[PDB]
């Protein structure tokens, strides 16, 4: 959100990855 | 920028930084072996590339040994300089290093 | 349809008639290492079909008292063959592997195999602080007796352990079991002599059980890599 | 099929179903895959939007909770006179997630992690009124030259990233990066470090943050102190890979996954879940 | 094998250098184990009077 | 040429090579210049996409570490009985780079340095509860007049930059500009600052920042307190010219470049590399 | 200009300064079993960097009384690194090689050698109808010294050697023999345990002389397989 | 090609026959002092050819248990020809440096010179906290003889002395190492008499060592000033 | 980055000055 330090790790953390594929769980089969 | 490679006893300062190899009557003989360790302590320690990675932990990257006869002219000679990757010991004949 | 499978790797191929699937494990098939990921400079041998090929265990007696068996690979595959001496004379290998677990019996036998294939599966000895050394860990081609399967040999849950890529072998349905892995490792290459990133697990969560003759039931498990790169090349170890 | 969901999905009606070839109850456990079987094709179900979030159950919101790793409580005097084995001032610490179990069963849950620590150091003090005292805490990396004294000259911090606070400031928070040689934290190694038959199994080194030397700036002051530093470390911008089952049983060392469990059930180790009476024996029986 | 003549020195020198590639890198930086100081230098008192 | 270089080189894939004239792997050694040798044109590679970068190893993020350059506890008291030699509650400081070896060490691989200080002065204090002193830190430059006295009438600074913080505050944190007469900070001076022949070797005063001279705003306290006031310089917009050997041999003054070495190896004089059996010994050897 | 020369193969590399060219045998660079010539139809294992390599064999002692030395090829290298585990695993093997032989010595001594590459040298032995056994043929890494290299111990002349590849090692003029040799074979692939196709030969046609110290001159060959195929995987064999 | 060179300066002319290149130090050429650097307003003199000239300083036995030689400069130069009137007679010199360095040997010598220009080699003394005084290191023309060469007399290493402007003398293949030096100063102009930028260094790394009838084998330093400028006219010091 | 004042050697550490020219130090030859 705010992130002055000059580097991308020192950044807050990125609660905004919804990308889910459970099928390489539930369904590993090919 | 130059190795200790000659980095024992009874070599007082500046005979460290140089090899002395001779004739041998023995066939394929080794002459000398090097600790590969950029961070710890060894011939590679003395270095720029030694000095430098020693202000740092994490190090990747090709190294270049580069090694310069200082014998006669009339002097010949042929060497091997063999690589070895790790895992098993340092090899000590040349059948088992020019793999 | 979907019960036949013919495997064909290399010289090797490994027809089953009862079989379930085949579990490409996470969802992902090997392959060798692309050029954004590789990190050895030296070009890697491929051999393509000297080690992309089944190579077959021993048998182990699946018995009513028996409590599992495990082979961490590639331990299991670093004396066999010519996976063994590209394993002895490179320091990196990258490589999946095809597991296939035989395992059959009448249809008078029951139970269950938990045929599952568990990444880095650091073994924890039990009742002491001390742990475990380099024989109770490497065991090479005859693998490891669990001890305590129910909780993996490691305090975790052996009723969990179906979040690995797993098959079952019920003898009522199947009688062989596919997993099919990929390179499981943070590195991309690895040092093969100290290191097993998947580890072949086979778990009688339902024991042998019958009222007929008790012929002898083994397990085989034919584990072939896939998609092998050797870098660095030397000597042999052994 | 890779798909965005941020809620948890919605529930289409049904009708009787009576047809022949396909059953959607009946699948195969043995092809390793979970049954699909929608509670639509199960049961006759309604039309139910569901709006639940799934937002909570992020492993980025799992893990990112600032949890706690290290804790030394250390005398703070004069040193003459004590033994050399406690802490004379100052404290070594390699970064260690294994050593308190709340966040290492987490962590536990997969195999490898890629985050970013973000390490709060909470420095506080006690008698044996109460000084404010500058604190050090220098990082230094695995295995490399380690401080021998309080005012060792080792503290002088010519590359190693220090963090210079006080006991009345806010608590030092720093950002250590992902700092593994390979491309994500091996939470297990099954394998072993050195290429000789000696090392220590499961402890890779590329999972070993560093050292965190933790220093009190002051000299001794003539009343002893017993300053207990504790250390938060929170996961951020994580990446995880390959689940693994939870561990039931208690945690033995911080070096391996030793298991002993507890002398009866809940999380023994011949009974892992607590015991009843029978399989047809209801525990909690709603009985009026 | 090293062969000279009668009139060179039987025993010949090798001078080893190494330097390191384009593909090199650094990184995680730490002080040097390479220096150290046990007691203040001398005349650090000095730069104080 | 010059190019920028974010990242680190890529490795191109290469065949077997067997070619007359071009013998890439012979260079000369006695032209001064490096080996050119890629490792494409030595050994049989492949196709490699380096994505290391090469920005932790930038000499702004090699030398912007703010390393510790002062140190002094001093008493806090009456100094109406003290002698003629101790700090009567404040001490000057010629701001000099060569007092404390790990940061002396990374600004002596280079010649000339052009950096501005980013000077953090660390107050701590210790009793002989604490007290909240003010100190006051004027920068004087070179050679001018310092302060004789706590209470003097130099530290009313008129022109000269005065900081004036506490104990219990953050660090108090200035910029001290590039300050030479010339382009660079000659941080080897091979000659002599005088045009007599008894100037100090090696010493350029224009190398030299000025003095921090450095008192306790506060008046004597009844109780005695050991005050230690760390100096810590951050060197920034960093331009560094003609690399050096870093140095091997332990340091013997601030003033010079004198060398004893150990009395062995390693960093010893006639021994530099610690040593081992043979040439052709491997002391750190895989046997299994 | 041809008198440097660097012969990258695999991880192995050979630079030499004193190089008179580089024999490309009967006029033909080693190939792959192309598919229209091709006969066992499973698909060979062609490791690349792992065999395609110089193998450097024990040096010889070049001296006054010396007849000759002989290595066979691939016996000299059935052993060796990858290039052995690869013979002893399958029953074919196709590759070509390219031989640097390295023998200097100062610019006093003189002496000339005919490194001179023989295909199907079938030896014979001297005053006698015996056939010439297995140990007196297949020698393996160490080689054999001629014992008529005058004749080329089969009866022929060593005056027309010369109709084979061959360099000479004049030690006025150069010190290193570079000779890069086809499939020289009727059948495309064959055992490589059995027969050997070409045979290295190394001959003193001037002795070592003069009138200096007399320092150890030795011969030292450095085989590189080239474009190694094999068929027929098994077991080992050795 | 690149073995025969002639440095054309002055009247002055070096040619050499066995050398390996010229090292244009950091890359840089030496020029005049441009008006946007300038900082003494004066119009300096330029003499252009009375001083851009090869000035050839004593030579130095070359021997077995040698340790080193270095020349300061233009301490080495501030006596000498028109440098040195000019030197004397102003207060500011900006001068670049071509050193070339001469030693050469038989054949049958072996040797090698690192012959290595560091800018700004502030030396220390050994196992004292006194620094050099006045005379420990403006020696003048004679040079002064390194002490501990190992550690180049400043507790440094010499095996990093390659970072500096270096080329090598190695008797087997050159006989004559050139350093072309810029102007290497913080400051534009500077004092000559008490300060010296260059120091150019000489170091035995590997001995002179042969069998041979030995021969006085000295090193020649033959060190021209480039683009000289000169601000601050006064009387002569000296 | 932030730079609230009216000096521009008071201003952050640039660590953005990428260009690396080695060539002046491997190849210092003519």
């Amino acid at each position: 959100q705010i992130n002055f330090y000059k580097d991308s790790y020192a950044a807050s953390a990125s609660k905004q990855d919804f990308s889910q594929d459970p099928s390489k769980f539930t369904e590993p089969v090919v | 920028s130059m190795m200790e490679i000659n980095n024992t006893e009874s070599a007082v300062g500046m005979e460290r930084l140089k090899v002395d190899i001779s004739a041998l009557t023995d066939v394929d003989q080794l002459l000398f072996n090097i600790p590969l360790d950029i961070q710890l302590d060894g011939p590679l320690r003395n270095t720029l590339v030694g000095n430098i990675s020693r202000y740092y932990t994490h190090w990747s990257g090709s190294l270049e040994m580069t090694f310069m006869f200082c014998g006669s002219f009339m002097a010949a000679g042929k060497l091997i300089l063999c690589y070895t990757p790790p895992g098993g010991s340092c090899p000590t004949t040349r059948e088992t290093a020019m793999l | 349809s979907d019960r036949v499978l013919q495997l064909k790797l290399g010289n090797s191929a490994i027809v089953t008639q009862e079989a379930a699937n085949y579990c490409c494990a996470y969802g992902e098939w090997p392959n060798y290492l692309p050029d954004h990921e590789a990190v050895a400079i030296d070009k890697p041998t491929q051999p393509e079909t000297a080690t992309d090929r089944f190579y077959t265990l021993k048998s182990v007696k699946w018995e009513t008292g028996s409590t599992g068996w495990w082979w961490k690979l590639p331990d299991a595959l670093n004396n066999i063959g010519m996976f063994g001496q590209n394993v002895q004379h490179h320091y990196l290998y990258r490589s999946g592997f095809l597991i296939h677990v035989q395992c059959n019996a009448t249809k008078f036998h029951q139970g269950a195999l938990l045929v599952v294939a568990i990444p880095e599966h650091q073994r924890g000895a039990h009742n002491t602080n001390t742990s475990p050394g380099f024989d109770d860990i490497m065991k090479g081609e005859e693998g490891g007796t669990f001890n305590h399967p129910y909780v993996l040999d490691d305090g975790t849950s052996l009723a969990c352990a179906t979040i690995f890529p797993h098959q079952w072998i019920n003898l009522r349905t199947n009688n062989s079991a596919t997993i099919v892995l990929p390179w499981m490792n943070a590195a991309p290459m690895d040092f093969p002599l100290r290191h097993n990133q998947w580890t072949l697990a086979i778990i009688p969560v339902v024991p042998l059980g019958t009222r007929t003759t008790s012929s002898m039931v083994p397990i085989t498990v034919s584990i072939a890599p896939m998609c092998c790169e050797f870098n660095g090349l030397r000597h042999a170890i052994t | 099929i890779e798909s965005i969901i941020k809620t948890a999905t919605d529930t289409v009606k049904s009708e009787i179903n009576a047809e022949l070839g396909v059953v959607p109850s009946l699948n195969a456990v043995e092809t390793g895959a979970t049954s699909n079987t929608e509670p639509e094709e199960a049961i006759q179900t309604r039309t139910v939007i569901n709006q639940h979030g799934v937002s909570e159950t992020l492993v980025e919101n799992f893990l990112s909770r600032a949890a706690l790793v290290s804790k030394r409580s250390f005398e703070y005097k004069d040193h003459t006179s004590s033994t050399a084995r406690a802490d004379k001032n100052f404290f070594k610490w390699t970064i260690n997630t294994r050593s308190f179990v709340q966040l290492r069963r987490k962590l536990e849950l997969f195999t490898y992690l890629r985050f970013d620590a973000e390490i709060t150091i909470l420095t506080t003090v006690a008698v044996n009124g109460l000084p404010d005292l500058t604190l050090q805490a220098m990082f230094v990396p695995t295995g490399a030259l380690t401080p021998e004294k309080q005012d060792s000259f080792h503290w002088q911090s010519g590359s190693n990233a220090s963090v210079f606070f006080k006991i009345s400031d806010p608590p030092a928070r720093i950002t250590i990066p992902f700092m593994c040689i390979n491309s994500a934290y091996s939470v297990f190694y099954d394998g072993f470090a050195g290429f000789e038959k000696n090392g220590l199994y499961g402890i890779n080194p590329a999972d070993t943050i560093g050292n965190l030397c933790v220093r009190i700036v002051n000299e001794h002051q003539p009343v002893g102190f017993t300053v207990t530093v504790r250390v938060y470390m929170k996961p951020k911008h994580i990446k995880a890979w390959a689940p693994r089952p939870p561990r039931t049983l208690p945690y033995m060392s911080i070096a391996n996954a030793n298991y002993k469990g507890k002398e009866r059930a809940p999380n023994a180790l011949s009974a892992i879940i607590g015991n009843r009476d029978s399989v047809k024996t209801m525990p909690h029986n709603i009985v009026n | 094998n090293l062969i000279v003549p009668s009139e060179s020195s039987d025993t010949c020198s090798l001078i080893g250098f190494i330097a390191a590639k384009d593909d090199f890198s650094l990184r995680l930086m730490r002080d040097s184990p390479d220096i150290g100081q046990l007691d203040h230098l001398h005349a650090a008192e000095a730069a104080y009077q």
